[PDB]
RNA sequence: UAUCGAGAGGU
DNA sequence: CACTCTACCGATAAGCAGAGCTACCTCTCGAT
DNA sequence: GCTCTGCTTATCGGTAGAGTG
């Protein structure tokens, strides 16, 4: 009902600075609780570092639910949002 | 995690429905009736049942669990009582609104003095907002000085024909003057709270709506007080001046005054009542119930403590810079904070802050134990709270903290994955740094810690400008984020380098200054 | 823990004592009103199930779940083992044996025949099918709600129901 | 004592868009409190024994529709102070329009 | 739709100058040989003169620049101010392309004229502030970027690209790609608390500062005073 | 004491002894009891007659 | 400003407060609908399915 | 009395469960948690319909905890008894204080004061039963009773019956 | 449209809403000596059709109460005879974008 | 490890 | 058909009372 | 102790209409 179909999405295809900070922090927390990591972990083992590696490879398994003023929303995966 | 488990689902608040507490509801939520003004049993220790500190109201003592909910003082929210009033009194906040409703309805049967047959009045009922509707209605009915029995054959609207009073406010009293039929003699009688209460209960549900009130939540007779909700001791705690000397809160004394004054209204109407005394004793109950809620009533003396200072009523608890909202809710004092004198350092990066060792050993960050940091964190635990880099607490998955000051076998602690170690503040931890007055967002920026000797916070000279800082005694404040999520907000949104250009004037707010600027020329 | 579609019921000034559940007076409480709502907000009549209906749904659902777990490849004691946990094995086994020994219309052919015969409150429709009866006198006693509805055929209903009822 | 994170520091965090940090400062780092409310009447009138696992709003005769909230202690205080003045501030966990 | 940190003062070059100086900088005449593009700056110089179909493009370019000049001079900036904060610093993008691609010389460009006019015209359709095909969205999007398009067209005109900046095909495609990327980066981000930022940006200077001025005048405005001094 | 409000505060003060100069100044101080509510400026200015 | 008068009027007129403002959520100790709070974060079940099968919950 | 009820369950998932079989885990978890349990509000949840196709939705990450909250909506067959409701049953035990009768999920107690007077408990008989002349209530006897009281433990519900009325008794 | 010279008595002013669905509008003859819509600072207001308004509300997913407002007594609203619920579109100079379309709905 | 005030100060 | 004579709603001020008055930080001292 | 605004009371006509010669 409230959900907006993928083909009719009008919001920005770039990850916002606010979405990035929340995604990195949220994913960091989940990693420190031993969530399955989707990238190889080499020498950089801090939760934030692993989360930043997953971000750079479009591998953070989270979805942004962007609410519009009327209450409807577009779900965007972090795999599909453009990272600078 | 510091909260003991509860099976009730955790949710956030999405809506606040305001309204008035009906007399029935006040009694339905109460856990004890408050009757006796003597706080103590008989100065023989323990609180008097039915008294203002009845233990059913809740526990504020470290060794007594609440006799209503069984929880310790930490969990117990406090529970309300109720106090029946011998005579109905006005709510001090609502007198001017009561006056408006009186001028709207017939003071005999309780009918809206105008009907939907009146075109302008029919327009006023159309207004969706309750507050605006009430005003549009009151602007019409104020001048209608007779309850019409007939619609404007004879079609009757249910009126009773009585003339309406001209209502005037005189302090906590409402006076109504009826004009007996040209000019003759008018007789102003007092509109007691009880009289108005009964008239208000006869307002129809349909007329309740047209007046902007609400049949379930804001019924107009609930503006008259017949039963008072007695707040628990959490709202009005006692304090001990010298260990063995304890005084009561201003609210506790004021409720005692209401209870005493209530008993004397019961003592008159049943025996020695010289009338001019019944009016003086009832007026005094109105006084205590009014100044208990609002002690800045214009035009009359303030209620005073025996010390001479005015009583701290509930209204004064909430208003002003120091009140409940601006002083406790929009801002408040916080843990994991620090403050000291600032100094400049030519040998620090722009985004660093030099933090005295003593501060870095007092502040802490709770790092979750994983396979990748368990060895590192055990080393901190062995060093303990007084040696840097060290640690202050070990937090179990259950929430139990292990205090590393008092653990003599700290070397025999084994950390489990998922535990937390509250380690000392350490190099490159992000922290929020701040100089007052906080005029714009770069008055609060995230810096990377560098732990350093001596007792000042160190700043790169080029961050002095956005902080408007210098080193003539200025002090600055540091705040430590406590989670992976709040660390990331600091490093990814608030960090100094992200702030070099400000949206204020699409230009930098930091540059080369002082020695470096003189020298570079 | 587990909750349903019916929500709200915020506090009102006036209480109510038309609430005590009495199956004789058709007072089934706040959860089993005549008009229910599904998980999309659409209005829907209450789904009351006779013993015979319920036997079909429960048995179908249990063997359909077993087939789905087998990628797409009979007895009640075996059919109840599809559930997860000894508490569920218990309630389901006790429910099937009860339905196995009191469901008159033990196949969907007869069941749809009873469905069309009956299609009047949804609670009564399930009672008439579950409780075998001889005469109208026994039906208006055990189901005192059929009193003031004034539209029988009841007897040929019971006669057809009893005729449709297979031997045992 | 702790430093005062005042209204102007609040405004700075709003400008930063640091919602998580501001929430944390004003809850976990200060007066975070858990209360139980009644799902029907919205008041903090619930009697909750946690070792007995029993909850009840006696006014509504309700033992099942009950929620816990995390709010500032000073918010619990504010709401109890409003109740003491006959104002009902009902905290609901669902909208209605 | 822009973030305050992302704009810089830039000159919109179709605004100043006389009509003669304007025409001298922007007009290309493929008929009059001495008013055409210099032959030593392009390789295809021979196949240029006389081409009426290529002159139709250069006319549509110059007519657009005249519209811009008329729009900017009669509606937006009547007093002639042509230096204004705008996103994406074009001077830096060009001088980086001149350095990255070694656009020194005295070397003829391999960049054809239709590539310039269509490249730039297609660029101004990819500067998405608002997305969606709705008629109102497309209108809002065109209004939102009108001024910036004028800035771009005033710089990336055929004559200037070839005579003045001396871009080749590799550099010109890079400038287009960079402009598109930097414009996206200059959009304000949803979630931005522009209210408090507005409040602090106006309030902070006031704390450090015959008609009434300064704080007493600010107070007259904000309070909507009925009797000003 | 019973009239602590409406009475003027700060008429008597603890004698400053931080250093000798501060004691001398404290014994020679004067106070204008106007307030802090109602800003104005006129009584705060250095008037010519202060010479 | 006018803190107590606002709240008295709100009771007497049964005002419904939808808690969408920044100040509401700050005083309720809730993540405010601003910046990092202007959206929700969901778990991407589709992207998790690219993990090997031995990562599966038991 | 059987119904189809539209229910839902809030499931919170720890991040270590954020793996490739997450949705299937939640569907199994719903069944393990809901099937066979009893509540006074809905009754016994007997079986869940279409368990392998339940739509678990998307998990909302809880701010500050990392864990995800799913609302698993489903439809089940539920059984709740009612005061006044007549039902059939199978007696499980007979004792001097009456008999116990299995009505599906739960067990109903009928006391001696709610048994007609001519039905007399006979321990010497084999097997023991409440007997009359043309009546016989031993273990395994189909009986038709009326639920006259429902008591709720939120774990198992307790119902007391009666055959002290018309058309009720052995069948 | 009734142009008066000095005043309209409040009693006669009540004869104005008693005459629907016909609409009476009053103007003081003084107030019309200069046409205010010719001023530099007053951009061109254009009333939206009933269809155009609906198109606007859907594009922004707006309730009517969420548009910026113009008072019924606004000089330009009176000039256009705007009634409650009607929307004007206003195309306006902008120093950041050149052109900007503002919408207001009449109270 | 009190509360209510007052006074003097720091940037 | 020319007069007043009073019941209306404007539009007046008109007087009034209260509401508000930067941020954070230090220390001493007296009364309850 | 000082500025502001809004809200609650008197004065001002102003008509606008029956009673009038
Ligand atoms: N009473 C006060 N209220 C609020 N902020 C104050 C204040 N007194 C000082 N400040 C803060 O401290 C700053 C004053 O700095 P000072 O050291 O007092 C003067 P300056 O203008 O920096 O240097 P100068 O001594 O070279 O003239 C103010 O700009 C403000 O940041
Ligand atoms: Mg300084
Ligand atoms: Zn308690
Ligand atoms: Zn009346
Ligand atoms: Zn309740």
């Amino acid at each position: 009902e409230l959900a907006i179909l993928k083909e009719e999405r009008t919001t920005t295809p770039y990850l916002t600075k606010y979405e990035r900070a929340r995604i990195l922090g949220t994913r960091a927390l989940q990693i420190s609780m031993n969530a399955p990591v989707l990238v190889d972990i080499e020498g950089e083992t801090d939760p934030l570092q692993i989360a930043m590696k997953e971000l750079s490879q479009r591998k953070i398994p989270l979805v942004i639910r962007r609410y519009l003023p009327d209450g409807s929303y577009e779900d965007w995966g972090c795999d599909e949002l453009i990272v600078d | 995690s510091q909260f003991p488990y509860s099976s009730a689902p955790l949710r956030s608040v999405k809506e606040v429905q305001f309204g008035l507490l009906s007399p029935e509801e006040i009694r339905a939520i109460s856990v004890v009736k408050i009757e006796y003004p003597e706080i103590m049993d008989e100065s023989r220790q323990r609180p008097r049942e039915g008294g203002l500190n009845d233990p059913k109201l809740g526990s504020i003592d470290r060794n007594f669990k609440c006799q209503t909910c069984g929880e310790g003082m930490a969990e117990c929210p406090g529970h309300f009582g109720h106090m029946e009033l011998a005579k109905p009194v006005f709510h001090i906040g609502f007198i001017p609104k009561i006056k408006k409703v009186c001028e709207c309805i017939c003071m005999n049967c309780g009918k809206l003095l105008l009907d939907e047959t009146n075109p302008t009045m029919a327009q006023a009922i159309r207004i969706r907002d309750p507050k605006k509707r009430f005003n549009a209605v009151w602007q019409l009915c104020k001048t209608k000085m007779v309850c019409e029995a007939d619609a404007p054959k004879v079609v009757s609207r249910g009126g009773c024909g009585n003339t309406q009073p001209v209502v005037r406010k005189d302090g906590m009293k409402l006076w109504g003057t009826w004009k007996k039929s040209r000019d003759a003699q008018p007789e102003r009688k007092l509109l007691t709270p009880g009289e108005i209460l009964n008239v208000f209960k006869h307002i129809s549900p349909e007329d309740c709506f047209r007046l902007g009130f609400n049949e379930d939540y804001a019924r107009p007779e609930w503006m008259i007080i017949t039963v008072l909700p007695v707040p628990p001791p959490q709202v009005r705690p006692s304090i001990a001046m010298d260990e063995t000397t304890q005084g009561q809160d201003d609210l506790t004394h004021k409720l005692s005054d209401i209870l005493k004054a209530n008993i004397n209204v019961q003592k008159l109407e049943m025996d020695g009542s010289p009338q001019h005394i019944i009016n003086e004793v009832e007026q005094l109950l109105q006084f205590h119930v009014a100044t208990y809620m609002d002690n800045d009533i214009a035009g009359q003396p303030q209620a005073l403590q025996k010390s001479g200072r005015p009583v701290k009523a509930i209204r004064a608890r909430l208003k002003g810079k120091e009140g409940r909202l601006r002083g406790n809710l929009m801002g408040k004092r916080v843990d994991f904070s620090a403050r000291t004198v600032i100094s400049g350092d030519p040998n620090l990066e722009l985004d660093q802050v030099g933090v005295p060792i003593s501060i870095a050993k007092t502040l802490s960050y709770p790092e979750t134990v994983t396979q990748y940091n368990i060895h590192r964190l055990t080393e901190y635990v062995r060093n303990g709270p007084n040696e840097h880099p060290g640690a202050k607490y070990v937090i179990r998955d259950n929430g139990d903290r292990i205090d590393l000051r008092y653990h003599k076998r700290a070397g025999d602690i084994v950390l489990q994955y998922g535990w937390k170690v509250e380690r000392h503040l350490m190099d490159d931890d992000p922290v929020l740094f701040n100089r007052q007055p906080s005029l714009h967002k770069m008055s609060m920026m995230a810096h990377r810690v560098k732990v350093m000797p001596y007792s000042t916070f160190r700043l790169n000279l080029s961050v002095t400008s956005p902080y408007n800082a210098d080193f003539d005694g200025d002090e600055m404040n540091l705040h430590v984020p406590q989670s992976e999520e709040t660390r990331a907000e600091l490093s990814q949104l608030c960090a100094v380098p992200l702030q070099i250009v400000s949206p204020q004037s699409n230009k930098p707010v930091m540059g080369i200054v002082q020695d470096t600027l003189c020298g570079v020329r | 823990v587990s909750t349903s579609t019916v929500g709200a019921r915020r506090r009102r000034a006036k209480q109510q004592v038309d609430d005590e559940e009495n199956a004789t007076l058709l007072r089934l409480g706040p959860e089993f009103a005549l008009k229910q709502y599904d998980h999309d907000g659409n209005e829907h009549d209450l789904i009351a199930l006779s013993l015979s209906e319920s036997r079909l749904l429960i048995r179908e659902a249990l063997k359909a779940r077993s087939r789905a777990r087998n990628g797409g490849v009979i007895d009640d004691d075996e059919l109840a083992k599809v559930t997860s946990g000894a508490v569920a094995n218990g309630v389901v086994k006790k429910t099937l044996d009860y339905l196995n020994t009191f469901a008159r219309f033990k196949d969907e052919e007869t069941c749809t025949a009873v469905d069309q015969l009956l299609h009047l409150h949804p609670f009564e429709i399930a009672q008439l099918s579950s409780l075998g009866c001889e005469d109208v006198d026994e039906a208006i006693t055990l189901i005192p709600s059929l009193a003031a509805k004034k539209e029988v055929n009841l007897q040929r209903i019971l006669d057809e129901l009893n005729r449709l009822e297979d031997p045992y | 004592g702790g430093l005062r994170f005042g209204e102007m520091e609040r405004d700075c965090m709003i400008a930063h868009g640091a919602a998580g940090f501001l929430k944390e400062r004003l809850m976990e780092a200060s007066d975070a409190f858990r209360v139980h409310v009644c799902g029907i009447c919205g008041l903090m009138s619930v009697i909750a024994n946690l070792k007995k696992n029993q909850f009840e709003c006696r006014s509504c005769k309700n033992k099942t529709n009950i929620y816990q909230l995390h709010i500032p202690y000073a918010a619990k205080l504010l709401f109890q102070e409003l109740m003491a003045m006959n104002i009902a501030p009902r905290l609901y966990t669902e909208r209605s329009g | 739709g822009l973030d305050g940190t992302q704009v810089e003062r830039q000159t919109i070059d179709t605004i100043p100058g006389s009509d003669k100086a304007f025409h001298k900088r922007y007009y290309v005449d493929l008929m009059d040989e001495k008013n055409s593009i210099k032959p030593d700056v392009i390789e295809y110089a021979a196949d240029i003169l006389g081409d009426v179909e290529l002159q139709k493009e250069l006319n549509s370019e110059y007519e657009q620049l005249v519209s811009d000049r008329k729009f900017l001079r009669e509606i937006v900036f009547v007093n002639g101010d042509h230096n204004w904060p705008l996103p994406v610093n074009l001077r830096r993008i060009i001088q980086n392309a001149q350095q990255i691609f070694h656009l020194d010389r005295a070397k003829a460009s391999d960049l054809t004229i239709p590539e310039i006019i269509h490249g730039v015209r297609d660029l101004c359709k990819k500067l998405f502030v608002l997305r969606g095909e709705n008629e109102l969205i497309k209108e809002a999007q065109q209004n939102a970027t009108s001024l910036f398009q004028c800035l771009v067209r005033a710089r990336l005109a055929t004559r200037r690209i070839l005579e003045e900046f001396r871009l080749n095909r590799d550099a010109f495609e890079w400038v287009l790609g960079t402009i598109e990327a930097q414009f996206q980066r200059s959009l304000v981000h949803p979630g931005e608390m522009v209210g408090v930022i507005a409040a602090q940006s106006i309030g902070e200077p006031a704390t450090q500062m015959n008609v009434t001025l300064g704080v007493p005048r600010l107070k007259e405005i904000l309070n909507v005073a009925k009797n000003i001094k | 004491q019973k009239k602590a409000m409406s009475s003027r505060a700060g008429v008597s003060q603890v004698l400053n002894r931080y250093t000798y100069s501060s004691t001398l100044s404290h014994l020679r101080r004067t106070n204008t009891p106007i307030g802090r509510d109602g800003k104005l400026a006129k009584p705060r200015q250095l008037h010519n007659t202060h010479w | 400003e006018e803190t107590v008068e606002i709240l008295f009027e709100a009771g007497a007129a049964a005002e419904l407060d939808d808690c969408r403002g920044v100040s509401e959520n700050v005083m309720l100790g809730q993540l405010a609908p601003m910046g990092t709070g202007a959206f929700d974060v969901m778990i991407d079940e589709k992207l998790l399915t690219s993990l090997p099968a031995d990562y599966a919950p038991t | 009395m059987f119904f189809l009820k539209d229910l839902s369950l809030i499931l919170t998932l720890h991040p270590s469960y954020f793996g490739p079989q997450m949705n299937q885990y939640l569907r199994e978890k719903l069944l393990t948690d809901v099937e066979g349990t009893c509540t006074g509000q809905f009754g016994y949840i007997v079986t869940v319909l279409d368990g392998m196709n339940i739509d678990v939705g998307k998990g909302r990450i809880i701010p500050g905890s990392g864990s995800a909250e799913f609302e698993v909506k489903y439809r089940a067959v539920v059984w709740k008894p009612f005061k006044g409701e007549v039902v059939d049953a199978i007696v499980s035990n007979v004792s001097p204080i009456g008999f116990f009768a299995d009505v599906g999920p739960l067990n109903v107690f009928v006391s001696t004061r709610l048994i007609p007077d001519n039905l007399v408990y006979n321990p010497s008989n084999s097997p023991p039963a409440y007997m009359s002349n043309d009546e016989l209530i031993t273990k395994g006897s189909k009986v038709r009773l009326k639920v006259v009281g429902t008591r709720t433990d939120v774990n198992e519900i307790y119902a007391i019956g009666s055959i002290k009325e018309d058309f009720l008794g052995a069948i | 449209i009734f142009i008066y010279q000095n005043n309209i008595t409040p009693s006669a002013n009540k004869m104005i809403p008693t005459v629907s669905p016909a609409i009476i509008e009053t103007f003081q003859e003084s107030d019309l000596v200069v046409n205010i819509t010719h001023h530099e600072l007053v951009p061109k207001h254009i009333r939206l059709s009933d269809g155009e308004k609906s198109q606007l509300l859907q594009r922004y997913k707006l309730k009517e109460s969420q548009l910026p407002r113009i008072q019924r007594e606004d000089p330009v609203a009176r000039y256009l005879g705007l009634k409650r619920g009607q929307v004007v579109k206003i195309i306006r100079r902008s120093e950041t974008s050149g052109r900007y379309a503002s919408y207001r709905i009449c109270l």
